[PDB]
């Protein structure tokens, strides 16, 4: 996160850390949508252009965390991965279209002050909230600059599709949105590398629940004027989410 | 997940976080 601030404790209790076993390495963000299911970006698991194809056994999920590095004794919880699911139409070659993945946790987690799940938006909520100029929130333990001791946060405006589109030569897609400030706006902030899989969330003024609307997906540099962060449009992809999540018995 | 998006340390305790209001006014 660039130009962000230290989160408060329990501020983002659905924050999930995607962690490589060996070498021990923090690799992405992710978010908790139930005791059992974690959402991240597909590129965090599978990205051929860079010979990345992680299997379940390569990775850990660390949940309830605040410190980036420090083990958090009766706070953080660790699960192995039962099964990874990448969207079937994830387009790593072109533009990280449908940059989304689910991870089913081997060891479901107990909710606490530090571990609680985020909501996924229904249609009405996505249409109401995912509107240009409305602000959402990104969190991660990602880089503070392109060139963090503690989880990072920043709120930022959704950008209109045309500004997003002319910001980049990468073919933009309806399963993405972008966000961040326009140069004339006089405020900064962005996700950056290692924030991916992390939640872009919005607090419904209607029921006061947090809804995850996007997933930190990509950008070009970080916090660059006239650039915006790109986000996997969670709701555009909720059909797949539902299908994978609804398949098994409790 | 019927309790989703209500944070034990904020909503649940009727405390607001530091920067939450920014999101709320963005809707105006």
């Amino acid at each position: 996160i660039v130009e962000g601030s230290d989160a408060e404790i329990g501020m983002s209790p659905w924050q999930v850390m995607l962690f490589r076993k060996s070498p021990q390495e923090l690799l992405c963000g992710a978010s908790l949508i139930s005791d059992r299911w974690v959402l991240t970006a597909a590129h965090c698991l599978l990205y051929p252009p860079w010979d990345k194809n992680f299997t379940e056994n390569d990775l850990l999920v660390r949940i309830g965390k605040h410190s980036r590095t420090r083990y958090e004794r009766n706070i953080e919880k660790i699960s192995m991965l039962e099964k990874i699911y990448i969207h079937p139409r994830y387009n790593w070659r072109e533009n990280l279209d449908r940059d989304i993945a689910l991870m089913k946790l081997k060891k479901p987690v107990a909710f606490s002050d530090y571990i609680h799940p985020v909501c996924l938006p229904d249609r009405e909520t996505a249409a109401s909230l995912l509107q240009a100029g409305y602000k959402g929130r990104v969190t991660g333990w990602g880089n503070l600059k392109e060139t963090p001791s503690v989880l990072q946060v920043v709120n930022l405006p959704i950008v209109e599709r045309p500004v997003c589109k002319d910001s980049t030569r990468i073919r933009i897609t309806d399963n993405m949105f972008c966000a961040g400030y326009k140069p004339d706006e006089g405020k900064r902030g962005d996700a950056c590398e290692g924030d991916s899989g992390g939640p872009f969330v919005m607090k419904s003024p209607f029921n006061n629940r947090w809804y995850q609307m996007g997933i930190v997906s990509w950008g070009e540099g970080c916090d660059r004027d006239g650039k915006y962060g790109f986000y996997t449009h969670v709701f555009r992809l909720k059909k797949w989410i539902q299908k994978v999540i609804d398949q098994f018995g409790e | 997940e019927a309790d989703c998006g209500l944070r034990p340390l904020f909503e649940k305790k009727s405390l607001e976080d530091k920067t939450e209001r920014e999101l709320l006014e963005s809707y105006i």
